[PDB]
């Protein structure tokens, strides 16, 4: 539950590790040996997914916070220069998945919203400023080694897990690669898919883009100069960027996938909606209403 | 997710590039026949029916080849960007006065392709499908229950999945009225929906595994339903027939499914709990 968050039921439960988590520690190297990008069962039981009903569509990711309260980006609800404005049944949210292109009937949960709740002063219209939004589930779901929340962080776990060249990790079933034309299509994979980034000094977000950045975003990627490379992409959008805290030993959702410029372009990095800025809304909005 | 770099994935020649470039008019063709190709190719990778566990492989190797093809045509874009801009730098110092505007990476679209290129994507693309497709074949040979199913085995297996959602559509309609288990109908409906795919074009149930997994989930979704509510399931359940049913041009018909399935859940025992496919608790 909330007290349980970030603790991952077939991993620190387990006393078990990951394959990667270890690439986000400060002491590490990374050669030869790389890891794949597919995710290990279970290992972001927070992971969700959004799902358009008619015409099916895996439309973007999101993430579990409570039992009742689903996080993404609202850009992947409301975007108006698309043509976007979907409505609470217009879509589902599937949880505990892993692969995409079947029903998971032993693990996965599809859930019914009740109600939408869009930031009021998102901004689509400029530069998707305080692009986030909260999906209340009809019922509560239950927990299982599947499905379990992610935690949010507070202030102090945001300004000392915030530091450039700190790495999290982003997750989901979105586009594989840029396309040379938007009519390509997606190139999706059938299970989810991991990647480890750094976050990046502002000034450099800042200067990587002619869009008006705002301190409720952050940007992370690798440097021209760094050779590894990774990114988000198209359909990943609303899913979460993780931080594992070597406090306490607990992940944190310290962003949401909001934008980028192409996808792993040289000089680019990935934005993301900065949560912890963004907390007092959330917070009003779980208090408010259920 | 981006993580791998496709960039020597690419089967075009080097030296293809540096050919004759091919007119303008002609070329716009070839590039619209190129990205044909390409989502051809991504909609043959995403069919229904390879979304199995033994396709994975054969899947990777086709979409590494695909995106291969695609980094190739995205680095020429990229490359001939670099070289427009320069170009409109000197348009500009040359007609001062003018006040076209420069074109973003976005709106620019390739003007440099020969023959050769379009030639060796084209082939490259068809090499890779073709494959894709003896995998398939191999694949299919080694698992009986993957092997597709003649169009007559594919007609009865598609009418006992089709049948046993339409049971779950009674319960659904059963139960969408009841303040106290809307919800779940509501959802039942919802997952229904979601396993057999849009109605205008569904999954097909190609073969004997997607036959018999398919009806474990309806069944499973079915059980879903009388496990939250804490109802019982019966034993016969009139199958839903919208021209016998439906709720506007069949009021009466409706209302007695309706009320048969209502009662029958009234008069079921629980002994369907032992027998569930899913494990609960
Ligand atoms: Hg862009
Ligand atoms: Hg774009």
């Amino acid at each position: 539950g909330e007290a349980d968050c970030g603790l991952r039921p077939l991993f620190e439960k387990k006393s078990l590790e990951d394959k990667t988590e270890r690439e986000l520690l400060e002491s590490y190297i990374d050669g030869r040996i790389v890891e794949g990008s597919d995710a290990e069962i279970g290992m972001s039981p927070w992971q969700v997914m959004l799902f358009r009903k008619s015409p099916q569509e895996l439309l973007c990711g999101a993430s579990l916070i409570s039992d009742r309260w689903v996080l993404t980006a609202a850009h992947c609800l409301l975007y108006p220069p698309w043509d976007k404005n979907f409505t609470e049944n217009d879509l589902l949210v599937r949880i505990g998945k892993h692969s995409r292109t079947r029903y998971e009937r032993n693990i996965e949960k599809i859930s019914m919203l009740e109600k939408i709740y869009i930031h009021p002063r998102y901004n689509w219209r400029e530069n998707l400023d305080r692009d986030i939004a909260l999906m209340k589930l009809k019922k509560p779901v239950a927990f299982s080694d599947y499905i379990h929340p992610v935690c949010l962080p507070d202030r102090e776990t945001a300004a000392s897990l915030l530091q450039a060249g700190y790495k999290g990790r982003v997750t989901g079933w979105g586009n594989l690669k840029e396309t040379w034309t938007a009519n390509v299509g997606k190139g999706q994979p059938s299970v989810l898919q991991v990647v480890n980034l750094p976050i990046v000094e502002r000034p450099v977000c800042k200067d990587s883009t002619r869009i008006r950045i705002t301190d409720n975003m952050f940007c992370a990627g690798y440097k021209p100069d760094e050779g590894k490379r990774g990114d988000a992409c198209e359909g990943d959008s609303g899913g979460p960027f993780v931080m594992k805290s070597p406090f306490n030993n607990r992940w944190y959702q310290m962003g949401i996938v909001s934008w980028g410029e192409g996808c792993d372009r040289d000089g680019k990095y990935g934005f993301y909606t900065h949560v912890f800025r963004l907390k007092k809304w959330i917070q009003k909005v779980i208090d408010q209403f259920g | 997710i981006v993580t791998k770099d496709y960039s020597k994935e690419s089967r075009v020649n080097e030296n293809s590039k540096y050919g004759t470039l091919i007119s303008d008019w002609y070329l716009k063709g070839r590039l619209t026949s190129l990205e044909s190709q390409f989502i051809n190719a991504l909609g043959i990778l995403e069919t229904y029916h390879y979304g199995e566990k033994e396709y994975k492989d054969a899947k990777d190797k086709l979409m590494t080849r695909i995106l291969g093809e695609d980094q190739y045509l995205l680095e020429r874009k990229k490359v001939q960007y670099e070289e427009y801009k320069k170009l409109y730098k000197k348009y500009k110092e040359e007609n001062p006065t003018s006040k076209v505007k420069m074109k973003t990476f976005d709106q620019y679209t390739i003007e440099d392709l020969t023959m050769r290129e379009y030639n060796e994507l084209t082939e490259s693309l068809k090499s890779a499908v073709k494959d894709f497709e003896k995998d398939v074949e191999i694949i299919e040979n080694q698992h009986h229950d993957l092997k597709p199913f003649t169009d007559e085995m594919e007609e009865k297996a598609t009418a006992r999945v089709d049948d046993l959602a339409n049971k779950a559509y009674s319960v659904y309609f059963a139960f969408v009225r009841d303040t106290q288990h809307k919800t779940e109908a509501l959802e039942l409906k919802a997952k229904v929906d979601l396993v057999l795919g849009d109605e205008d074009k569904p999954h097909r149930i190609s073969n004997e595994r997607i036959e018999k997994e398919m009806i474990k989930d309806l069944e499973s979704i079915i059980e879903d339903f009388f496990i939250e509510t804490g109802l019982n399931k019966p034993d016969n359940i009139t199958s839903y027939d919208s021209s016998k049913h439906h709720y506007k041009n069949h009021s009466e018909g409706f209302e007695a499914l309706v009320k048969e399935t209502r009662e029958a859940v009234t008069n079921a025992n629980d002994s369907w709990k032992t027998k569930t496919v899913k494990k609960y608790g």
